[PDB]
RNA sequence: AAGAACCUUACCUGGUCUUGACAUCCACGGAAGUUUUCAGAGAUGAGAAUGUGCCUUCGGGAACCGUGAGACAGGUGCUGCAUGGCUGUCGUCAGCUCGUGUUGUGAAAUGUUGGGUUAAGUCCCGCAACGAGCGCAACCCUUAUCCUUUGUUGCCAGCGGUCCGGCCGGGAACUCAAAGGAGACUGCCAGUGAUAAACUGGAGGAAGGUGGGGAUGACGUCAAGUCAUCAUGGCCCUUACGACCAGGGCUACACACGUGCUACAAUGGCGCAUACAAAGAGAAGCGACCUCGCGAGAGCAAGCGGACCUCAUAAAGUGCGUCGUAGUCCGGAUUGGAGUCUGCAACUCGACUCCAUGAAGUCGGAAUCGCUAGUAAUCGUGGAUCAGAAUGCCACGGUGAAUAC
């Protein structure tokens, strides 16, 4: 799917494991009540593509943005296509 | 004292475990209070089938989580040891934890 | 209905007269699922009524349906070519499940504060015969023989 | 598309499935991706070795593999010569230490896969697709298999317009959930595009 | 001595006792008036106990759970039918002529995909 | 029947089984035990068995038969005038066939 | 599209790059990496310190980073009238075919038609047809009754006293949980029917005539949909139709249609008190309790990878009181002010909270849709997607009809 688009996937990822969880506390330990002063504010010159809140979370094998399914990591079509040749331990289709 | 839970994603496979480590049990120790079910997890999934519109076209899938407890009351010591090295799991999760 | 003839489905009698027939007057009446509220306005309605004709409460709410049961009907079954309206008779159930139907629908319409004073309102003229769910009993059977030509 | 896979219908009933491991929610993502990871890199560099199915399981922390295959000799190689390879780089990919197994298929011309993938070959070689499907279905009915079933689609013969062209022999009672079936599907690149492959065949009725 | 019924209806499940002692009704620590003797489904719990006439002539302590006021109800006329056979089996003739006997397995339906709920489908339109 | 699994499963197939059987044997019975072709054919009634002696004669087989007024000859190669449907001929007919071919080879 | 502020994102305006954002190969140079400054909207340039981790008959080697040339890479660019795969549809309709035989010069026919019967090409009888296959039915899941087993985190009938809480000794009964079995088969009776198939009724039974629901979609039709999920023939671009960045747009608005939610009220609105569910999710997570705030929320902080802890008090309902048929104590749109939270960032363009404001609307022309029972109608609850963003979608239970001559 574009492999520039992929490619801008891994790039967030990599930059936000870099740099947040780590300057994360820049924005927990100091914008809090304290008592001050808005530096730690104005010192979010970051990447800005490294916010966990900034990657779209694509499938695995095709990297289609829409129809993501968190557990298994694919798209709706790709998990069907695994579904139906076993792939996925445990998965059957379901009647109830 | 010691307590076994097991869990698998197929009840054949689950109750072969817990006969296994139940009949261990009792040849190196006693008691036990016998596996119990507990209610099965079924994690439910829906989906279109279609690469393309058609949002009524769509297949249901689930996956059923089945558990097992065991619990030893009173381990002999001749009991927790062999409960180690006797995995012989190929898909059934067992944590060791009290 | 095209294949199957089938049974019928048996309801409760009423918890306070254990009737069947007021049974299916409150289901009738019944809006939404809501028993209890049509129990309700229906309860309230009755001891109105009784206490306003003397009498009691059945043989009061019999009186009302006597009077606004019909007896023949209309009913289209243009078969020659054209429609034509020949009256039919009506079964003994068929009776009193119209005359109970038409009863709500004139209270309904009936412009008074409570749905239980216009129920007792409306079934309480239908006793005199001057309703209009009587009214509209002398509409069926007026029409019904005027197509008395064809049978 | 009106036929439910028949392969999927039956995973509870006769089928088995074809990794056979129990993961959380945490790593059952990465799990599936790493099965993945696994089974195209081994696929791919099997083959010439006819390879039927990649059966994975992850006892313990590590990973088995188990390759069905009809060649099993060249698989192996020299002793352990090309096994060893295979177990390097699948316990690389995995990232955990990791087994391999190889199961010998008799009866080739039994397996769909084989069966798919032969017709394959044969239509990338430019044979005659009618006188490749009847091989198939022929030599199949001739050891058991009570009910082969093959059909190809798409640009037949190199032709303007697609077409189907489908040919069965025996019985292949698709909705019975009882009966064994082994379906399986291919693909072919011919100069002119795309051929799909596909295969039915029926076995004893449990 | 005591005797047992289940009873079962649309989600709920009860447990009744019987004893040859006073009239006295009792429903998870509450008096039948207390828990929904006086409104819907007042008079199906006794219904049952109105045929077999042993009104007064039987003690009943009852638990339970699930589902609301009719389905409860129903439930613990099930039970009681159930429990009454176990202290004497003539009954049941005309128990089950009564209908009572009859386990009422009416579930609610689960709805399909494409469907609104269970059966209602979403308005349809030609042009 | 006698010596296979007919106790086995439940009772309807086996009841099942025996219609089927007896429609089998009713059907297609002495034919049984031939394994093969004929190579004589004896007919009551020629109308009445048209297919029987059409078959034949399409085989090349030959055909004796017993032709009454209203039959149709010219498909049989050894006609036998006479009545088809009284009891008393028909048994005349098949007593002497029987008897004559009673001497096979000796 | 199972969720457009940035991203997603392709589209637009500008600012930029050219073996390249992504991959293999060659040579050269340097570990990798880390902390900071300037210019810039940023992409990017200019710098400075820091670190220098494994090999070596050294034109040198392993992961890694930069430079140069090429083969190359790249394309959500066109063709679903070149295709694979997947999907809708007639239609879960009962049909669609073949081998051999026979009939016809032949296209073809027979079988598969006829008498009954069935939900069914379902079954029986007859018959130049004899058999077979794909379909129907059954095998699968779930629900309704019972039995054995096991008994914690689930349960409490019989026993002890208890802080009156199954809470704690205890009990394995019961509900329940989940493994294994039984049960329903026109099987039994009567009548009808060619005595056949079958049909009507009855008994028993939790369940009676394929008990209810689901999955399961024959040969094919519509050159139906999808080259943008993916794959792929052909065609086309290659300092650009490829790649990077900031801002904007996909949210516009004289209009027209489809699908929904909320209403027009007294079977109701509002205030107080109170009863009864099912099914799910949780570690970058769900988040008790306590304190603060009218509130959205905030601070501190248990427990929980969870029959244990949390989400999490179900609402309709039921008792009291009030409103008394009004554009109202109905309705809540719109707008002003003041705020909370998520997020680098809520102007375009988020959700929610408080105060104020209080449109249309009084049951809807021609026309038109869904539904046969735990159904319609109505009342709440949960989940996927997801930082945040459901009146949509997918699931769960409560109350619960009318009518089929
Ligand atoms: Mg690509
Ligand atoms: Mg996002
Ligand atoms: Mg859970
Ligand atoms: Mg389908
Ligand atoms: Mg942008
Ligand atoms: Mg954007
Ligand atoms: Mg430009
Ligand atoms: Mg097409
Ligand atoms: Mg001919
Ligand atoms: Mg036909
Ligand atoms: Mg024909
Ligand atoms: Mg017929
Ligand atoms: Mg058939
Ligand atoms: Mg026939
Ligand atoms: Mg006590
Ligand atoms: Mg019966
Ligand atoms: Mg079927
Ligand atoms: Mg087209
Ligand atoms: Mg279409
Ligand atoms: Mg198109
Ligand atoms: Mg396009
Ligand atoms: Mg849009
Ligand atoms: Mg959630
Ligand atoms: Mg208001
Ligand atoms: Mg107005
Ligand atoms: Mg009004
Ligand atoms: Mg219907
Ligand atoms: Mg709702
Ligand atoms: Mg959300
Ligand atoms: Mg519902």
């Amino acid at each position: 799917a574009k492999q520039s688009m992929k490619a801008r996937e891994v790039k967030r990822v990599a930059l936000a494991d870099k740099y947040f969880a780590k300057r994360a506390e820049l924005k927990a330990i100091i914008s809090d009540v304290n008592a001050r002063w808005n530096a730690v504010l104005k010192l979010q010159t970051l990447p800005r593509d490294s916010s966990p809140s900034r990657q779209r979370n694509r499938c695995r094998q095709t990297g289609r943005p829409h129809g993501f399914l968190r557990k298994f990591g694919l798209s709706r079509i790709k998990v069907r296509e695994a579904a139906m040749r076993g792939e996925i331990p445990g998965l059957k289709k379901a009647s109830w | 004292r010691i307590r076994i839970r097991l869990k698998a994603f197929d009840h054949r496979l689950i109750d072969q475990a817990t006969a296994e480590i139940v009949e261990t049990a009792k040849r190196t120790g006693a008691q036990v209070r016998g596996p119990i079910p507990l209610p099965t997890r079924k994690e439910r999934f829906t989906v279109l089938i279609s690469p393309h519109v058609n949002k009524d076209a769509r297949d249901q899938y689930e996956i059923r989580t089945h558990l097992r407890l065991v619990d030893i009351v009173e381990p002999t010591e001749k009991t927790v040891d062999a409960l180690m090295r006797l995995d012989l799991a190929a898909g059934v999760d067992v944590q060791i934890s009290l | 209905p095209r294949r199957r003839v089938i049974g019928q489905r048996k309801i409760l009698p009423d918890p306070k007269f254990g009737s069947e027939l007021l049974a299916k007057f409150v289901n009738i009446l019944m809006v939404d699922g809501k028993k209890s509220t049509a129990e309700s306005i229906v309860y309230s309605a009755l001891e109105t009524l009784a206490q306003r004709s003397g009498k009691s409460e059945l043989e009061a709410f019999e009186v009302a349906l006597e009077n606004v049961r019909p007896t023949v009907e209309v009913k289209s079954r243009r078969v020659g070519g054209s429609t034509y309206q020949v009256p039919v008779e009506v079964r003994p159930v068929r009776r009193n499940a119209l005359a109970m139907r038409w009863i709500v629908e004139a209270a309904r319409k009936r412009g008074d504060k409570s749905m239980a004073l216009r129920l007792a309102n409306e079934l309480s003229d239908a006793a005199e015969n001057k309703g209009t769910a009587v009214k509209k009993r002398e509409d069926v059977h007026r029409m019904a023989e005027a197509n008395k030509a064809f049978a | 598309g009106q036929k439910v896979h028949p392969n999927g219908i039956r995973l509870g009933i006769v089928k088995p499935w074809n990794s056979t491991w129990f993961a959380n929610t945490k790593e059952f993502a990465d799990n599936l991706d790493s099965d993945f990871k696994v089974r195209q890199y081994l696929t791919k560099e099997l083959a010439k070795a006819s390879v039927s199915r990649i059966v994975i399981e992850r006892p313990a922390k590590s990973i088995r593999v188990t390759i069905h295959t009809a060649r099993p000799g060249i698989v192996i190689g020299k002793k352990g010569e090309d096994v060893e390879k295979l177990r390097k780089v699948v316990a690389d990919i995995a990232g955990v230490p990791a087994q391999i197994n190889i199961a010998e298929v008799r009866k080739p011309e039994l397996d769909a896969k084989l069966v798919a993938d032969s017709i394959t070959s044969q239509l990338e070689r430019r044979v005659m697709f009618r006188r490749a499907m009847k091989r198939a279905v022929q030599n199949a009915m001739r050891l058991g298999a009570k009910g082969i079933k093959v059909e190809v689609s798409g640009r037949l013969g190199g032709a303007e317009i697609a077409r189907t062209e489908w040919y069965r022999e025996g019985r292949v009672p698709l909705h019975t959930l009882r009966a064994d079936i082994d379906y399986n599907t291919s693909e072919a690149h011919t100069t002119y595009g795309v051929i799909g492959v596909k295969v039915w065949i029926f076995k004893g009725e449990i | 001595n005591q005797y047992y019924g289940t009873g079962r209806r649309k989600s709920s499940a009860a447990r009744v006792f019987i004893k040859p002692g006073n009239g006295k009704i009792v429903i998870n620590q509450r008096s039948l008036e207390q828990y929904f003797g006086r409104e819907t489904a007042r008079m199906v719990v006794r219904q049952p106990l109105e045929l077999v006439d042993m009104v007064e002539k039987l003690d009943l302590y009852i638990t339970v759970k699930g589902g609301g006021i009719s389905g409860q109800a129903g439930a613990i006329r099930h039970g009681i039918t159930r429990a009454l056979m176990e202290y004497d089996e003539s009954l049941r003739s005309e128990l089950r002529k009564a209908g009572f006997v009859t386990r009422d397995a009416r579930q609610v339906e689960r709805k399909k995909v494409g469907l609104r709920k269970a059966r209602r489908r979403p308005q349809f339109s030609k042009r | 029947s006698q010596d296979g699994t007919f106790d086995k499963l439940t009772k309807k197939e086996a009841l099942m089984r025996t219609r089927e059987l007896e429609k089998l044997e009713n059907s297609l019975g002495g034919i049984k035990d031939m394994g093969g072709l004929p190579d004589a054919l004896f007919v009551i009634d020629a109308d009445h068995e048209h297919i029987a002696i059409k078959e034949a004669n399409n085989l090349g087989i030959p055909v004796f038969a017993i032709v009454d007024t209203n039959s149709d000859p010219d498909g049989v190669d050894f006609v036998i005038p006479g009545n088809d449907d009284a009891i008393r001929a028909v048994t005349l007919y098949l007593g002497a066939v029987a008897a004559t071919v009673r001497e096979g080879r000796s």
